[PDB]
């Protein structure tokens, strides 16, 4: 039959999670963000609408920091990409805290992955409304 | 309940007419064996405070790390890190005391006494202390453990009251300091001859100096004293 679109967890019969590619369309729906990796370094820039002239300049910031090294930004639910990033920031906490070394790149990209990808095990939560762009310099 | 092991001893400090002097030795004591010298207790948060701690060495190291963070964490979604919204001393002292006095209330303490030096954003002098009770108090001087017996009637000499420290130069009150430093090296048993001093003045920042020695020592006359009373020779 249908209805397999309704819940979360569900696999489709042909073996995808519909309430993930509809979190999808919540992103496209979104201002466009990008990065650009360099020869050393990264650059993040992002699109900010300005709705009215009432909006006061430079004051809405959406790019954020993880850590001091790390930089993330993010299309479509914004409140979602904060909740996604103040994670990002206890996830890099507890790295330091036990390896004293600040959090590998491919380290943190694991931890935000594994997060993301837990909110699409269980019905009892909805996936994540937002595509995040983030990187940073690490040892190597 | 706790017990302290590897310890730093004095921090002393005071305030003069522009800013705040704080100095502690580069010594981490076990017991009565001198074992590390090359320890800094004097620990910069931001430009504008310098954090001087004694005790506990494992305790002073988990505040270093905790101020690291705090530095880290003022940072998160705050344009204004480097201006307005900036870590004061203020702040980072007021942090500090209530964590020692949660510490000592869950009968569990940081073994330390804690000098929190800096100038405000509107160019105050600040100046308090905090220990493992979470006692707090400000003084034109203030120094810890052996500092508070032996540097503060020093320290007070210049600046006895409130109205003497407009009256105190960053030479005058540095003079003091240093003179106060080999006192120390002179009678307390788990001080060091290499010590790092630090001034945060409201005009030329934080000045930083480090492997700073004792000097200009009166020993000439040890080679007069002999026996302990009715010995000649």
């Amino acid at each position: 039959g249908t209805g397999y679109d309704l819940s979360n967890s569900v696999f489709s019969p042909d073996g995808r999670n519909f309430q993930v590619e509809y979190a999808v369309k919540a992103v496209e729906n979104g201002t466009t963000s990008i990065g650009i990796k360099c020869n050393d370094g990264v650059v993040f820039a992002v699109e900010k609408l300005i709705t009215s002239k009432l909006l006061v300049p430079q004051k809405n910031v959406k790019i954020q920091v993880v850590d001091r090294h790390i930089g993330c930004v993010y299309s479509g639910l914004i409140p979602d990409g904060r909740h996604l990033v103040n994670r990002g920031r206890e996830e890099a906490a507890s790295f330091k805290k036990l390896y004293k070394t600040p959090i590998p790149i491919p380290a943190f990209a694991d931890r935000l992955g594994q997060y993301v990808q837990a909110h699409t095990l269980y019905n009892s939560v909805r996936p994540f409304g937002v595509s995040t762009i983030f990187g940073g310099v690490d040892k190597n | 309940t706790q017990q302290p092991i590897v310890t730093g001893t004095s921090v002393i400090s005071m305030k003069y007419d522009n800013g705040v002097i704080i100095a502690a030795d580069n010594l981490g004591s076990y017991g009565s064996l001198l074992r590390f010298n090359g320890v800094e207790r004097l620990i910069p948060v931001g430009d504008n405070t310098v954090v001087g701690i004694s005790g506990d060495i494992s305790d002073m190291q988990h505040i270093e790390r905790l101020l690291k963070d705090l530095v880290t964490e003022n940072a998160y979604d705050n344009p204004l890190a480097d201006a307005e919204e900036a870590l004061e001393p203020s702040y980072i002292f007021e942090y500090l005391a209530t964590v020692m006095y949660q510490r000592r209330s869950k009968m569990n303490p940081l073994w330390n006494a804690i000098i929190v030096a800096g100038v405000q954003s509107n160019g105050d002098q600040f100046l308090r202390y905090v220990n493992l009770l979470g006692v707090t108090y400000s003084s034109p001087t203030l120094a810890t453990g052996f500092g508070a017996h032996m540097a503060n009637p020093l320290l007070r000499k210049v600046v006895d009251r409130e109205s003497d420290i407009p009256k105190t130069t960053v030479q005058v009150a540095e003079e003091a300091i240093v003179n106060a430093m080999r006192v120390l090296y002179y009678r307390d048993a788990r001080s060091s001859r290499n010590f790092s001093l630090a001034i945060i003045d409201k005009n030329t920042g934080l000045t930083f100096k480090k492997n700073l020695q004792v000097e200009n020592m009166k020993w000439d006359f040890a080679k007069d004293i002999k026996g302990y009373g009715t010995q000649k020779i």
